[PDB]
């Protein structure tokens, strides 16, 4: 999980 | 004939329209912005979905913020009289109100603004999807326990999460809210009005995911989409 | 039992729940701000409305940025349980983001923060619905010739106006938006989901009005509101 | 007609  | 109504969008013009997809995957090393891994994911998903309902779709890969005004701009000024409506889907980093090219931001309302109903007279009384997968911000959402027509009318903007909140990508499933869109889009676009499918994306990415990280600022953080809809009429993708 | 389906709100506790009517007319001469005139014929007309729909309708006149703040706070620290949603209707002055007690602005998140999720625990998982006629900023339309659920989730934001417009009301009958809002409501409330009434509401207001100055800048001017949906679920005023 |  990442964030944009 | 008979009594008429007109509470929906005509979608039976001889095309559905065009879906522009731009997947911004790799920045200029300037900007300091990272690689959105699993972003591919995300831009064949599209793809696929909107295949699916007969968009004429147009993938884009890497523009620069110079490359996506002119995109958008030339886009607008084609004749649109034969196509039912128009989707653009943004991938990439963002903040309020700004998305990024390859090598700085761009204002949303400088993209969305080529195709008010004044600018674009071909898509004038017909819907304008923007879709956009990008942050909104930093903030995290912990969770809990359980003169004729406006020329800002018929748009409508999916926002992947809340404004001022980050939003969140996995790199090897996509976007959280492009998953549950096009998995929505492929369940219910022959049954349901447009917002209600919307609305399933809001739960399925409200109630099934939730960050995974070895960081406590990042970890066990959940997220809500943000339909925002001047669209005038009910949207669906079939028609009789 | 058989099939069982989980797709609207559920509306059917023994209370409709609150709808907190907050009706600012006369404004401190300190701020400046002019004499909201037609705004009673709002809010009577909401009161009216939401009374039929069985929400317990709670009107106020005239309130400082302060006791909107404490009344807000107040509202949220009462046990909804039995209670299947909250409305809260702004009727005021206002910029982006912002909303104008009698003596000074008030942060519309910092209203609908108390709200939230983690915050108001009665109120978890149920549709929290915040309508706000009040301007967003001093643009005119000018119109064209034809960790388990997020704390953000299930709010309903129904803005009078695009988000950096001017909203406009009516000294004799009202604002165009509430106006239409309540007529849509009185129509469809037994009837349509909350989006596609919204949305109704959508078309009469950028269809059915247009602004008459004798001031060329105010002129034919034109109006669409903003449904911005955070709910994960349809909502129905009605039950079975 | 007025703004707000
Ligand atoms: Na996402
Ligand atoms: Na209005």
């Amino acid at each position: 999980d990442e964030v944009d | 004939s008979g009594i008429s109504l007109d509470n929906s969008y005509k979608m039976d013009y001889p095309e559905m329209g065009l879906c522009i997809i731009i997947n911004n995957k790799n920045f200029h090393k300037s900007t300091g912005m990272t690689s959105r891994s699993g972003t591919d994911v995300d831009a064949a998903n599209l793809r696929e979905t909107f295949r699916n309902l007969k968009y004429e779709v147009r993938n884009k890969n890497d523009l620069t913020r110079e490359e996506i005004v002119e995109l958008m701009r030339d886009v607008s000024k084609e004749d649109h009289s034969k196509r039912s409506s128009f989707v653009c889907v943004l991938l990439s980093h963002g903040e309020e109100g700004i998305i990024f090219g390859t090598n700085g931001p761009v204002d949303l309302k400088k993209i969305t603004n080529f195709f008010r109903g004044d600018r674009c007279r071909s898509l004038t009384g017909k819907p304008k999807l923007f879709i956009i997968q990008a942050c909104r911000g930093t903030e995290l959402d912990c969770g809990i326990e359980t003169h004729k027509i406006p020329v800002e009318a018929d748009f409508l903007y999916a926002y992947s999460t809340a404004p001022g909140y980050y939003s969140w990508r996995n790199s090897k499933d996509g976007s959280w809210f492009i998953q549950s869109l096009c998995a929505m889009l492929k369940q219910y676009a022959d049954k349901l009005e447009f917002m209600h499918i919307l609305t399933r994306v809001n739960r399925k990415v409200a109630t099934e995911f939730e960050s995974f990280s070895f960081d406590a600022t990042f970890h066990a953080k959940k997220q809500i989409p943000c339909i925002s809809s001047m669209l005038t009429k009910e949207l669906y993708f079939y028609h009789l």
